[PDB]
C-alpha cells in the first residue's frame, strides 16, 4: 500500500458490510436444523475423540471455535440469554441473524442506516407495547394445568419428548417442593438448588424423584452400618485428624521424661472433641475436610455413621433442610468448647443403596423443611447427559411461570401477529422510517417458516393461511378469537394453540426482542476494519 | 457520586461508557469558560468569511497565506455536508452566501436536510473546545514546518 | 488513533494531538486532527509558488490571533443556574454516539452527576475522581441509574 | 492473511449421515454375532502389553477394539452397561440393537421423518414389557435342585459347560454364603467379598470353595507356630512401630545420661504395647503395618504368631469370616473385637511359596474361591465364566421370576405385538410391526450356528406359535429340532430379558435422532 | 522518537563507526558538559580546519 | 493535582510549568531551556561578554 503504512490489513465501503453479513448468516445455518419439535440432534467431536450429542442452541455454540468478531458477537448473545432467562437459546441466534440480512439490503439502495436503526428501535419499543395485549393470566388458567402445559411445550423437540406426562409431572413436584417464603409477600423458587443425579442402567421411564436428599458419597469404612432409622445428623466443617502444633509453635525437649505426655496429647486432643459429639446422640456426621482412620474407630463402636469429602454446596443445603448448623469451630462465646442437643439436624431415614454397581447415600423426610433430588437412569453416558441438560431448560420455564404470572401462545402465534401489526402500524409514519420498519415485520417471520421447513411442508401456504387468519383477528372485532391460531406440524394444519395446551412465558418473547436488536445494531454500526499483523 | 453503566456486550458497554465520559467533559469546560457557541459548522464558515475580507487589507506575499489559512476552515462544514449525502458544493455556497449578509447563526441541519437557522434546533457547544481546537492545531503546524532531515539511530 | 500503530515520523505527532485536546476539553479529538490536516496540505501549493517556509509559519499566526477574537465575539454567556441550556449542550455532544437513541436518559443524569460533585457558587475547576463508573454486563443501555451513595463489587 | 470463520472444522449433513451411523451400527454385530448359542467359538485378541485373550465373553470382545467413528463408540458403551448391571446378556444385546436399527432404514427411504419411528418404537416398547410379565414363571428359592438347573442353563455355553456340575456348586455356594442382612431391613449381596484366586498347576478337578479366606503370606519368624486348632485372633490397623510425631520436634540434650535414656525409652513403649495385646490372650494378630523386630521378640515369648502387611481389602473379608473387628489402638482392645469363629489356621505350601489359610468358620461371611488348572490363560476364561454365573444367581435371589430360553420368549412376544397391530390405524402400524419382526433375530442365529436350515426352521417355528397355548416352545441348540422348554430345561432370569429389550430400542432412539456430525474443533 | 536542534544531543544518538568521527563526538559531549551552549559550533569549526588542511597536505 | 506553597521564607529554589501541544514540544521547550539556564549561570560567575553575530570571528 502506499498511504497509512500500520502493518496491517483495512478494508471500506461494500467489502466490510457484505462480509460481516455472510459471517453473522452461517452462524444461523449451523443452528437452524434444530428448532421445532420436528428437529434433530448434532454431534461435536473434538480431537482427543470426546463424543457430545445436544441440540441445546448455546451449548453448541459454546463448544465451536469462531474468530470472526461478528459471528463472536452472535455466540455471546446465545450466552446471555441463558443466564437470563434460560431458553429460547436458538431463537434469538436466528432473528438476530436475519435482522442484519433483511437490513443490509436496505443500505445497500441508499438509505443511510442510522435512519434505518431509529426505525429498527421504534418497532422494537411498540412490539413490547403490544404484547401486553395477547396475555394470558396464570390464575385465570388452571394453576396445574398451565404449569404442567408449560413444562411439556418446553421439553417438546428433545430426547424426553414424548415422555413429558411422566417428566413434568416429576418436573412440577419438585420445583413445588423448594418453594420458599421471603420478605413481605414475595415468594421464591431456587432452581439448581435441588441436586441432578445421573447413572447408566435400566430405562429414562424408570427415573425416580426422591423427597429428601441424595448424596454422592459413600459412608467411610466397612465396619460402619449402613442404615439409620431415625437420625440425628450432625454438620461439620473441619478435619477430624490428629491435632497438630501450629506453624509459629516449636517443640524443645530438655527433659526426656516429658516427651511420653507429649506424644499421648496429639492423639487425645481429638479423642475429646468425638466423645462431647457422640455424647448428644448423634448418629450421622458429615465433613467437608478428611478423617483420619483412627478416629473412624470411635464411629465404628459407637455404632454411628461417618462421611468425609463433602462439598460444601451440598452442605449448605442440608443443613438448611434438616435444620442442622455448619460448625467451623467448637468455641463459644467463653473460653471452652461446647455442642448442645439444640443445634442438630433431624431426618426420618438414611440409607445407602445400590444404583448400577455403584453407592450413594439418601437423605429421607427432612422435617426441618422439604427438598427434592432426582436421580437420571439411562442407556448410557451420552444419553444420559442429554436429559440432564433438557431438564435444567424444564426447571427454569416453570420456575419464569410461577414468579410472572403471564404466558404467550407458541408454535408463531405471536410472530403471525406483530408482522401484521407492524404492516399495518408503519403507514402513519410517512417519513424513510416506515420501509425500516416494514423490513422489521418481514424479519419476524422467520420463525413459522423454519418451523414448517423442518417438517417436510409446504412453508408457503401454511404461512399465508396464518396471515389471513391473524388480518381477520385485527378488523372485524367479533373474530377477535381467532388470535391464537398457532401451527401444527404433525398434521400441517393450524389450530388453535391455546386451547391444545401450548404456552410460553412472556419474558422469553419480550427479552428475546430486545436483546436480538441490540446485537443488530451494533453491528450495522461498522463500515470499516483495521486488522494488525501478530507480533 | 457513581453510576452504573449495563449493556449487552463487552464492546457495547465500553462504547456507552466512552459517550459518558464526554457528556462530562463537555458539562466540565462549561464552568472553565461561561461562554456558548452555536455548532453546526458555523464557527468554522464564519472563521473563512471574515479571515478572507482581512487577507485584502494585507500585502505582500502574507496575502496568500492568510487566504490559504481561511480556505482550510472549509473543510469541517463540507464533511457534515458530505456524510449526510448532500451535495457539498451546493451547501457551503449557500452557507458562505448566508453568512456574508446578516445572520451568523446558520448552519447545516441533517433533520431538515438543508440549511436553517441553528439555534432553532438546540445544538450549541461550549467555547473552549473551538478555541482550544485552533490553538493546538497551529502551534503543531508551525513545528512541522521547522524539520529538515530524518536519520536513524539506535 | 491510539490503537492503531502508525509508523511515519510526521504521523506519530497527530495521535499526541490528539491526546491533547482529549486533556484539556474531552471533545473534538476528531476535529482537531482535521484542521490540522487542512492546514498542512494547504502548504504544499505555497511552497511550490515560492515562500519560504518561515513566512508560512508567520503568516500562520497572525491569522490564528484573528480567529481568536472572531469566536470571541460570537460566543454568548451562561449562567450555571440555567438548566436547560446545561442539557441542550450535553445531547448534543452525545447524539454523534451509538447511545443517540438513550440520550433521553442519559443526558438528565450526566449533568446531576457534576451538580452534586462542585459548588455552582465558587466552581473554577471540576475533578472527575470523586465520580466512578462501573461496568456490569447483562440488561440493556436503558438500565443505567445513578447511585447516590457507594457500590462494591466484591 | 486468509479469511476464515471455523478454522479448521469438518461438517457433513444430509442422508448421508443417517445412512453412515447405521451402516457402522451393522459393523459391529457383524462382528460378534460368531459367538452366540451353545455351538459358539471362541477368539483370541492381542493387547498392547502383548497378552493374549482367548475369550467367548461379548462385552470382553469388545472392550479391545479401538475405533474412530462416533457411531461405533455408542455401541461400545451399552456393551458394558449391560455388564456392570445384569453380568449376562452382552451379547444379544448388539444383535438385537444391530437389527432394529436396520430395519429402519428402510422407512427413511420413503421420505418418513424419524419422529415418526421414534414415538412407534418406544410405544411399542410398553407392550413388550407387559407381554414378558404376562409368560413369567414363579420359582421357588428354597429348591436347591432347581437353583442348580438356573445356573446350569447359563454356563453350558461357556468353557466350563465340561466341568458344568462342579460350577454350579461353587457359585451357588458362594452366594448362598455372603447373603448378609444387617442393620435395619437391608439385604445385600455384595461381591467384593467373594474373592478369586488363581494357581496354576494341577488339575481343574481341585477347585473347591472354603468356609474362610487364603492369604499369600508367611509368618514372620519361623520359631512361630504355623498349625493352630482354635485360634483366638485379633485384627490391627497401626504399626507396632516407635514411629515419630508431627508437631516440629526436636530434642536437645545436654547430659551424659540423657542420650541412652532416650533410646531406652522407645523400647519400654514397645514393651507397653506388647504386653497390653497380650492381656486379651490371643493366639494370632494380623496387622496391616511393619512389626519391629522387638516386638517380634515380646510376640514369640507368648507364643502368638503375627503377619505384615496384609492389603486393607484382605482385612475386612478376614474381619467378616472369623468375627473380629480391626482396632487402631491397643489401649481400647477389649473381648468384644477378639474373633473365636475359626476352626483352623494352617500355613502350607504351593510349587515353592507359602499361602495361610483360615479356615471350618463357624458361619463366615466371606469366601476365597480358589482355583486350580493349565495356564494363566484358560483360568483367567474361568473367572469370567463364573462371574457370570454367580450374577446369574444373584438376580434370580432379588426376583424370582423365569421366561424361556432358546428363543421361545421372542417369538410369543412376536405373535403378541403382531396381532395387536392390527387393531392401529395410522402410519405408525408400519414401524409398529418390523419392530416386532426384529425379535426373530435370536432364534435365526441359533440355527444358523447349529448347521440347519433357517428358512424351514423358523417358518415352521412361527405357524407353531399360532397356536393357542404353545408359547414355550423354542429352538434346540445343538441338534436342530424345535422342542418344548419344559422338557429340555432351559430357563433364564426374568431381569436379563427386560434389559436387554430396555436398552436395545433406547440406543435405536438415539442414534435415529442424528442429522449432521461436526469434528476437530480441538476442545 | 525526538525532535531536536541541539547539535550534541543528535551526535550522541547517531552510530557512528568511523574512528575519526567518534574524537568529534566526544568534543561535543564534553562541551555541553561544560558550559552548555555552542555545541554545533565547535564541531564545524573543527571540522572545517581538517577541511583545509586535506588541501594543503596536497600541495 | 499538586501542593503549592506561597508566599514562602527564602524562596532560594523554583518550580517551573511547562505546556505545550506534544510530547515533542515539552521536551524541546525543556531541553532549549537549559541552555539558557546554564550559559546565565556561567555569567553570573564571570561577568564578561564579547560581542556576537559574527562580530566576534572577524575579529580574530
Ligand atoms: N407442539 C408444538 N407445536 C408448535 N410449535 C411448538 C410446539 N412445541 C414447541 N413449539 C415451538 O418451538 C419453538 C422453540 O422450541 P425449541 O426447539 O426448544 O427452540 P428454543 O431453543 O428457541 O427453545 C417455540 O417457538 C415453540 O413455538
Ligand atoms: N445535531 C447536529 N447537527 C449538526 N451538527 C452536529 C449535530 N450534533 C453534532 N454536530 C457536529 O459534530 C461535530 C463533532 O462531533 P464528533 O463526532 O463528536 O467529533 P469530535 O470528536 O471532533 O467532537 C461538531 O462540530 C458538531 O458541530
Ligand atoms: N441349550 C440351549 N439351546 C438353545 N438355546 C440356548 C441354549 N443355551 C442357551 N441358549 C440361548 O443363548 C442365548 C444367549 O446366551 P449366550 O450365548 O450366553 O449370550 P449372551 O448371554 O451374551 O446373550 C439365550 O437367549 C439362550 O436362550
Ligand atoms: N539575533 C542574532 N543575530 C545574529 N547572530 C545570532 C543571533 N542569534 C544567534 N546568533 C548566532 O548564532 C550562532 C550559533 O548559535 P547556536 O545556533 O545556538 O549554535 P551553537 O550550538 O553553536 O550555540 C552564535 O554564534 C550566535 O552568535
Ligand atoms: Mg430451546
Ligand atoms: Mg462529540
Ligand atoms: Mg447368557
Amino acid at each position: 500500500e502506499g498511504p497509512l503504512s500500520v502493518f496491517g490489513d483495512r478494508s471500506t465501503g461494500e467489502t466490510i458490510r457484505s462480509q460481516n453479513v455472510m459471517a453473522a448468516a452461517s452462524i444461523a445455518n449451523i443452528v437452524k436444523s434444530s428448532l421445532g419439535p420436528v428437529g434433530l440432534d448434532k454431534m461435536l467431536v473434538d480431537d482427543i475423540g470426546d463424543v457430545t450429542i445436544t441440540n441445546d442452541g448455546a451449548t453448541i455454540l459454546k463448544l465451536l471455535e469462531v474468530e470472526h468478531p461478528a459471528a463472536k458477537v452472535l455466540c455471546e448473545l446465545a450466552d446471555l440469554q441463558d443466564k437470563e432467562v434460560g431458553d429460547g437459546t436458538t431463537s434469538v441466534v436466528i432473528i438476530a441473524a436475519e435482522l442484519l440480512k433483511n437490513a443490509d439490503e436496505l443500505v445497500k439502495q441508499k438509505i443511510h442506516p442510522t435512519s434505518v436503526i431509529s426505525g429498527y428501535r421504534l418497532a422494537c419499543k411498540e412490539a413490547v407495547r403490544y404484547i401486553n395485549e395477547n396475555l394470558i393470566v396464570n390464575t385465570d388458567e388452571l394453576g396445574r394445568d398451565c404449569l404442567i402445559n408449560a413444562a411439556k411445550t418446553s421439553m417438546s423437540s428433545k430426547i424426553i419428548g414424548i415422555n413429558g406426562d411422566f417428566f413434568a409431572n416429576m418436573v412440577v413436584d419438585a420445583v413445588l417442593a423448594i418453594k420458599y417464603t421471603d420478605i413481605r409477600g414475595q415468594p421464591r423458587y431456587p432452581v439448581n438448588s435441588v441436586n441432578i443425579l445421573k447413572a447408566h442402567g435400566r430405562s429414562q421411564m424408570e427415573s425416580m424423584l426422591i423427597s429428601g436428599y441424595a448424596l454422592n458419597c459413600v459412608v467411610g469404612s466397612q465396619g460402619m452400618p449402613k442404615r439409620i432409622v431415625n437420625a440425628k445428623i450432625a454438620c461439620l466443617d473441619f478435619s477430624l485428624q490428629k491435632t497438630k502444633m501450629k506453624l509459629g509453635v516449636q517443640v524443645v525437649i530438655t527433659d526426656p521424661e516429658k516427651l511420653d505426655q507429649i506424644r499421648q496429647r496429639e492423639s487425645d486432643i481429638t479423642k475429646e472433641r468425638i466423645q462431647k459429639i457422640l455424647a448428644t446422640g448423634a448418629n450421622v456426621i458429615l465433613t467437608t475436610g478428611g478423617i483420619d482412620d483412627m478416629c473412624l474407630k470411635y464411629f465404628v463402636e459407637a455404632g454411628a455413621m461417618a462421611v468425609r469429602r463433602v462439598l460444601k454446596r451440598d452442605l449448605k443445603r442440608i443443613a438448611k433442610a434438616s435444620g442442622a448448623t455448619i460448625l467451623s469451630t467448637l468455641a463459644n462465646l467463653e473460653g471452652e468448647e461446647t455442642f448442645e442437643a439444640a443445634m442438630l439436624g433431624q431426618a426420618e431415614e438414611v440409607v445407602q443403596e445400590r444404583i448400577c454397581d455403584d453407592e450413594l447415600i439418601l437423605i429421607k423426610n427432612t422435617k426441618a423443611r422439604t427438598s427434592a433430588s432426582i436421580i437420571l437412569r439411562g442407556a448410557n453416558d451420552f444419553m444420559c447427559d442429554e436429559m440432564e441438560r433438557s431438564l435444567h431448560d424444564a426447571l427454569c420455564v416453570v420456575k419464569r411461570v410461577l414468579e410472572s404470572k403471564s404466558v404467550v401462545p407458541g408454535g408463531g402465534a405471536v410472530e403471525a401477529a406483530l408482522s401484521i401489526y407492524l404492516e399495518n402500524y408503519a403507514t402513519s409514519m410517512g417519513s424513510r422510517e416506515q420501509l425500516a420498519i416494514a423490513e422489521f415485520a418481514r424479519s419476524l417471520l422467520v420463525i413459522p417458516n423454519t418451523l414448517a421447513v423442518n417438517a417436510a411442508q409446504d412453508s408457503t401456504d401454511l404461512v399465508a393461511k396464518l396471515r389471513a387468519f391473524h388480518n381477520e383477528a385485527q378488523v372485524n372485532p367479533e373474530r377477535k378469537n381467532l388470535k391464537w391460531i398457532g401451527l401444527d406440524l404433525s398434521n400441517g394444519k393450524p389450530r388453535d394453540n391455546k386451547q391444545a395446551g401450548v404456552f410460553e412465558p412472556t419474558i422469553v418473547k419480550v427479552k428475546s426482542l430486545k436483546f436480538a436488536t441490540e446485537a443488530a445494531i451494533t453491528i450495522l454500526r461498522i463500515d470499516d476494519l483495521i486488522k494488525l499483523h501478530p507480533e | 457520586v457513581t453510576i452504573v453503566v449495563r449493556g449487552s456486550n463487552k464492546l457495547v458497554i465500553e462504547e456507552a461508557e466512552r459517550s459518558i465520559h464526554d457528556a462530562l467533559c463537555v458539562i466540565r469546560c462549561l464552568v472553565k469558560k461561561r461562554a456558548l457557541i452555536a455548532g453546526g459548522g458555523a464557527p468554522e464558515i464564519e472563521l473563512a468569511l471574515r479571515l478572507t475580507e482581512y487577507s485584502r487589507t494585507l500585502s505582500g506575499m502574507e496575502s496568500y497565506c492568510v487566504r490559504a489559512f481561511a480556505d482550510a476552515m472549509e473543510v469541517i462544514p463540507s464533511t457534515l455536508a458530505e456524510n449526510a449525502g448532500l451535495n457539498p458544493i451546493s451547501t457551503v455556497t449557500e452557507l458562505r452566501n448566508r453568512h456574508a449578509q446578516g445572520e451568523k447563526t446558520a448552519g447545516i441541519n441533517v433533520r431538515k436536510g438543508g440549511i436553517s437557522n441553528i439555534l432553532e434546533e438546540l445544538v450549541v457547544q461550549p467555547l473552549l473546545v473551538s478555541v482550544s481546537a485552533l490553538t493546538l492545531a497551529t502551534e503543531t503546524v508551525r513545528s512541522i514546518l521547522k524539520i529538515d532531515d530524518v536519520v536513524n539511530t539506535r | 488513533l491510539k490503537q492503531m500503530q502508525v509508523l511515519h515520523p510526521a504521523a506519530r505527532m497527530l495521535v499526541e494531538l490528539s491526546k491533547a485536546q482529549d486533556i484539556e476539553a474531552g471533545d473534538g479529538t476528531t476535529s482537531v486532527v482535521i484542521i490540522a490536516g487542512s492546514l498542512l496540505d494547504s502548504c504544499t501549493k505555497l511552497l511550490q509558488k515560492g515562500i519560504h517556509p518561515t513566512i508560512i509559519s508567520e503568516s500562520f499566526q497572525k491569522a490564528l490571533e484573528k480567529g481568536i477574537e472572531i469566536l470571541t465575539d460570537m460566543s454568548r454567556p451562561v449562567e450555571l443556574s440555567d438548566r436547560e441550556t446545561l442539557l441542550n449542550s450535553a445531547t448534543t455532544s452525545l447524539n454523534s454516539k451509538v447511545v443517540s437513541q438513550y440520550s433521553s436518559l442519559l443526558s438528565p443524569m450526566s449533568v446531576n452527576a457534576v451538580m452534586k460533585v462542585i459548588d455552582p457558587a465558587t466552581a473554577t475547576s471540576v475533578d472527575l475522581r470523586d465520580i466512578k463508573i462501573v461496568k456490569k454486563l447483562g440488561g440493556t443501555i436503558d438500565d443505567c441509574e445513578l447511585v447516590e451513595g457507594l457500590v462494591l463489587t466484591q | 492473511p486468509v479469511l476464515v470463520l471455523s478454522q479448521n472444522t469438518k461438517r457433513e449433513s444430509g442422508r448421508k449421515v443417517q445412512s453412515g451411523n447405521i451402516n457402522a451400527a451393522k459393523t459391529i454385530a457383524d462382528i460378534i454375532r460368531t459367538c452366540l448359542g451353545p455351538k459358539s467359538m471362541m477368539k483370541m485378541l492381542l493387547d498392547p502389553m502383548g497378552g493374549i485373550v482367548m475369550t467367548n465373553d461379548g462385552n470382553a470382545i469388545l472392550r479391545e477394539i479401538q475405533v474412530q467413528h462416533p457411531a461405533a463408540k455408542s455401541m461400545i458403551e451399552i456393551s458394558r452397561t449391560q455388564d456392570e448391571e445384569v453380568g449376562d446378556g452382552t451379547t444379544s444385546v448388539i444383535i438385537l440393537a444391530g437389527e432394529m436399527l436396520s430395519v429402519a432404514e428402510h422407512f427413511l427411504e420413503q421420505q418418513m421423518h424419524p419422529t415418526v419411528v421414534i414415538s412407534a418404537y418406544r410405544k411399542a416398547l410398553d407392550d413388550m414389557i407387559s407381554t414378558l410379565k404376562k409368560i413369567s414363571i414363579p420359582v421357588d428359592i428354597s429348591d436347591s435342585d432347581m437353583m442348580l438347573n438356573i445356573i446350569n442353563s447359563s454356563i453350558t455355553t461357556k468353557a466350563i459347560s465340561r466341568w458344568s456340575s462342579l460350577a454350579c456348586n461353587i457359585a451357588l455356594d458362594a452366594v448362598k454364603m455372603v447373603q448378609f442382612e444387617e442393620n435395619g431391613r437391608k439385604e445385600i449381596d455384595i461381591k467384593k467379598y467373594a474373592r478369586v484366586e488363581k494357581i496354576p498347576g494341577g488339575i481343574i478337578e481341585d477347585s473347591c470353595v472354603l468356609r474362610g479366606v487364603m492369604i499369600n503370606k508367611d509368618v514372620t519368624h519361623p520359631r512361630m507356630r504355623r498349625y493352630i486348632k482354635n485360634p483366638r485372633i485379633v485384627l490391627l490397623d497401626s504399626s507396632l512401630e516407635y514411629k515419630k510425631g508431627e508437631s516440629q520436634t526436636d530434642i536437645e540434650i545436654t547430659r551424659e545420661e540423657d542420650f541412652t535414656r532416650i533410646l531406652q525409652m522407645e523400647e519400654e513403649y514397645i514393651q507397653q504395647l506388647c504386653e497390653d495385646i497380650i492381656q486379651l490372650k490371643p493366639d494370632v494378630v494380623i496387622t496391616e503395618k511393619g512389626i519391629s523386630d522387638l516386638a517380634q521378640h515380646y510376640l514369640m515369648r507368648a507364643n502368638i504368631t503375627a503377619i505384615r502387611r496384609v492389603r486393607k481389602t484382605d482385612n475386612n473379608r478376614i474381619a467378616r469370616a472369623c468375627g473380629a473387628r480391626i482396632v487402631s489402638r491397643p489401649e481400647e482392645l477389649r473381648e468384644d473385637d477378639v474373633g473365636t469363629g475359626a476352626g483352623l489356621l494352617e500355613i502350607k505350601k504351593i510349587g515353592d511359596e507359602y499361602f495361610t489359610f483360615i479356615t471350618d468358620c463357624k458361619d463366615p461371611k466371606a469366601c476365597t474361591i480358589l482355583l486350580r488348572g493349565a495356564s494363566k490363560e484358560i483360568l483367567s476364561e474361568v473367572e469370567r465364566n463364573l462371574q457370570d454365573a454367580m450374577q446369574v444367581c444373584r438376580n434370580v435371589l432379588l426376583d424370582p421370576q423365569l421366561v424361556p430360553g432358546g428363543g421361545a420368549s421372542e417369538m410369543a412376544v412376536a405373535h403378541a405385538l403382531t396381532e395387536k397391530s392390527k387393531a392401529m390405524t395410522g402410519v405408525e402400524q408400519w414401524p409398529y410391526r418390523a419392530v416386532a419382526q426384529a425379535l426373530e433375530v435370536i432364534p435365526r442365529t441359533l440355527i444358523q450356528n447349529c448347521g440347519a436350515s433357517t428358512i424351514r426352521l423358523l417358518t415352521s417355528l412361527r405357524a407353531k406359535h399360532t397356536q393357542e397355548n404353545c408359547e414355550t416352545w423354542g429352538v434346540n441348540g445343538e441338534t436342530g429340532t424345535l422342542v418344548d422348554m419344559k422338557e429340555l430345561g432351559i430357563w433364564e432370569p426374568l431381569a436379563v430379558k427386560l434389559q436387554t429389550y430396555k436398552t436395545a430400542v433406547e440406543t435405536a432412539v438415539l442414534l435415529l435422532r442424528i442429522d449432521d456430525i461436526v469434528s476437530g474443533h480441538k476442545k | 522518537l525526538m525532535v531536536t536542534n541541539d547539535g550534541a544531543t543528535i551526535l550522541k544518538n547517531i552510530g557512528v563507526d568511523n574512528p575519526a568521527a567518534k574524537v568529534l563526538v566526544d568534543m561535543s559531549r564534553v562541551q555541553d558538559d561544560e558550559v552548555g551552549d555552542g555545541t554545533t559550533s565547535v564541531t564545524v569549526l573543527a571540522a572545517e580546519l581538517l577541511r583545509e588542511a586535506e588541501s594543503l597536505i596536497a600541495k | 493535582k499538586l501542593i503549592h506553597f506561597s508566599g514562602v521564607a527564602l524562596g532560594e529554589a523554583c518550580t517551573i510549568v511547562l505546556r505545550g501541544a506534544t510530547q515533542q514540544i515539552l521536551d524541546e521547550a525543556e531541553r532549549s531551556l537549559h541552555d539558557a539556564l546554564c550559559v546565565l549561570a556561567q555569567t553570573v560567575k564571570d561577568s564578561r561578554t564579547v560581542y556576537g553575530g559574527g562580530c566576534s570571528e572577524m575579529l580574530m
